[PDB]
């Protein structure tokens, strides 16, 4: 019981930090006027 | 003359908000709301990078907005007090001209097209030096001088 | 009886062989995740 619990929390949190990483990456392209994002990102990485 | 509008908290006008290309912008350390009713009711995001927030402009209000560029050879620019100089990578006023309370003015280009929003600037004896948003290709950037002082 | 007990450490080769795999994987995927934010964390800061 308590090694299945502890895995769990592991999981959680690899999952807590690629959210993280999604907002820093993205956030400077939402903020020009007239720009657009590129395709790799825009579908791929940070999408 | 109608892009610019007022920010009022508690009966008080604390800075100005600019509609420009397809966003709303405002400094984000400035408190207080918005005049204009429709504009209040967006939700922003914000951004403690770069003291910026932004929005999506709704539809009906598109007639009004200004145009933009991205060109900055040296030269001579425009703003509400007066002529303000460009050379060496700096924002030149001749000293006095400004007092705090006036955050969140466009600067103009020799047609009118808006290429920075200035938010403080530093003291020095003869001119002075700002502290500005300015854009590029894809990007953003902040131009902070040393000793600069919010407005 | 004529023969000690036994202790935690005293387990079955197979058993032990099964507890390998499974946490070995977890460990994966949590060192992917963390190099993300290392890379993408770095190039931000140095790129103002």
């Amino acid at each position: 019981s308590v090694a299945s619990f502890v895995l769990l929390s592991m999981v959680g949190t690899a999952v807590g930090m690629c959210v993280c990483a999604r907002r820093r990456c993205i956030t400077p392209y939402e903020l020009t006027p007239g720009a657009t994002v590129p395709f790799l990102l825009s579908l791929l990485c940070c999408v | 003359n109608d892009c610019i509008f007022e920010v009022k908290h508690e009966g008080k006008v604390m800075g100005y908000a600019c509609l420009v290309g397809d966003k709303v912008m405002k400094p984000a350390h400035v408190k207080g709301t918005i005049d204009n009713a429709d504009l209040a009711k967006l939700a922003f995001k914000r951004s403690s990078k770069y003291d910026l927030e932004c929005a999506q402009i709704p539809v009906h209000m598109k007639s009004d907005a200004s145009k933009f560029t991205h060109e900055k050879p040296e030269g001579y620019y425009n703003w509400h007090h007066g002529a303000v100089q460009y050379s060496g990578g700096r924002f030149t006023i001749p000293t006095g001209a400004g007092k705090p309370g006036d955050s969140g003015r466009p600067i103009f280009d020799n047609k009118g097209r808006v290429v920075a929003i200035v938010l403080g600037g530093a003291n020095e004896g003869a001119r002075t030096a700002l502290s500005v948003v300015t854009w590029n290709k894809d990007i953003v950037t902040k131009i902070t001088p040393e000793g600069a002082e919010e407005w | 009886a004529s023969h000690t007990t036994l202790g935690v450490q005293d387990i079955s080769t197979t058993a032990m062989s099964w507890v390998q795999k499974i946490t070995g994987g977890v460990g994966l995927i949590v060192a992917v995740a963390a190099l993300i934010l290392i890379v993408v964390l770095c190039v931000s800061f140095s790129r103002h």
